[PDB]
């Protein structure tokens, strides 16, 4: 997942 | 004049989103723990807060005018819960995956959701929270969903996808789609809430902040000093100032004529994810949520 945090 | 004040700071689960009340001194913050608070600023008390998933809730805004709060998970769902009674009005799945971004419209009852499914949607809560339109075309994560102001029946999405697309409601193609040359992708649109200027602004993790005219499609200017990814870049909407925010732990505050960088705040928090302006200004009011909790600031 890109973005994940 | 500038002088920032804190006015209220305290520690929590990341902040994934923050918006303010317009008539109430509260300010509400939705988790990655799954948990939504919403505290009063100048008392300093919690006024309800929930447990509202297990999963991060990356969208939060309050529909004052119905006496609700309406939050996006990472569980897909949207749900919206009534502020006075901690009572869950509606629950229900969105998209099929992560939900980036709300927004409220200004006048009628409609809602837009921005989601990791490379769409936006239209729910209208005067006909059951119906989906009334789902808007294609964007080829990556849509990480923004902004109303203009101006003319709320258009309405801005700025996408991993290296792009902000404007729409109509009713329509099914954007009006245009900016190319923002952005390359690591968009996080973040918003628009200048002012006649004055045709002006939006785009935040990306290639370490830019952009501004563009929207009649003509150009970028005014970029806006460089943050040294992280840009989470944030809104202009305030009564001061002559643009704030941004950034996981390099820092807000800063540009002259908005000038585009110069005014001040730059490490508020301690760490990363910074999201922001609010207070609607209407009251004590020039604005408030960032981080890893580590969230800052309510007067500006002056």
């Amino acid at each position: 997942k890109e973005k994940s945090d | 004049k500038l002088d920032i004040k804190k006015t209220f700071s305290n520690r929590s689960d990341r902040v994934k989103g923050i918006d303010f009340h317009p008539t109430e001194p509260w300010v509400l913050t939705t988790l990655y723990s799954g948990r939504v608070e919403i505290w009063n600023y100048e008392t300093q008390v919690e006024v309800r807060s929930i447990q509202v998933t297990e999963t991060p809730v990356r969208a939060g805004k309050f529909i004052a005018r119905k006496n609700w709060i309406i939050v996006g998970s990472d569980d897909f769902r949207i749900r919206v819960f009534n502020y006075n009674t901690g009572e869950k009005v509606v629950d229900f799945e969105a998209h099929p995956d992560y939900i980036r971004s709300i927004a409220v419209h200004p006048t009628k009852p409609y809602v837009l959701s921005g989601s990791d499914d490379l769409t936006v949607k239209l729910w209208n809560w005067e006909n059951n929270w119906a989906l009334e339109q789902t808007f294609e075309g964007h080829e990556h994560f849509v990480m923004c969903v902004a109303f203009n102001p101006k003319d709320p029946s258009t309405f801005a999405s700025g996408c991993l996808d290296r792009t902000v697309k404007v729409w109509s409601l009713g329509q099914s193609t954007p009006n245009f789609t900016l190319t923002t040359g952005q390359e690591r992708g968009v996080n973040y649109v918003d628009y200048y809430p002012l006649p004055d200027k045709p002006y939006m602004i785009t935040a990306s993790d290639d370490l830019t902040i952009k501004i563009w005219d929207y009649q003509t499609k150009s970028c005014v200017a970029t806006l460089e000093g943050h040294m992280s990814n840009v989470s944030f870049a809104v202009f305030h909407p009564t001061l002559p100032i643009i704030i941004s925010g950034s996981e390099d732990g820092t807000l800063k505050i540009w002259n908005s004529s000038t585009y110069k960088v005014e001040k730059t705040l490490n508020v301690g928090l760490e990363r910074s994810w999201c922001i609010a302006t207070h609607p209407t200004g009251r004590k020039n009011y604005i408030a960032s949520g981080f890893d580590n909790g969230f800052t309510v600031l007067s500006l002056g």
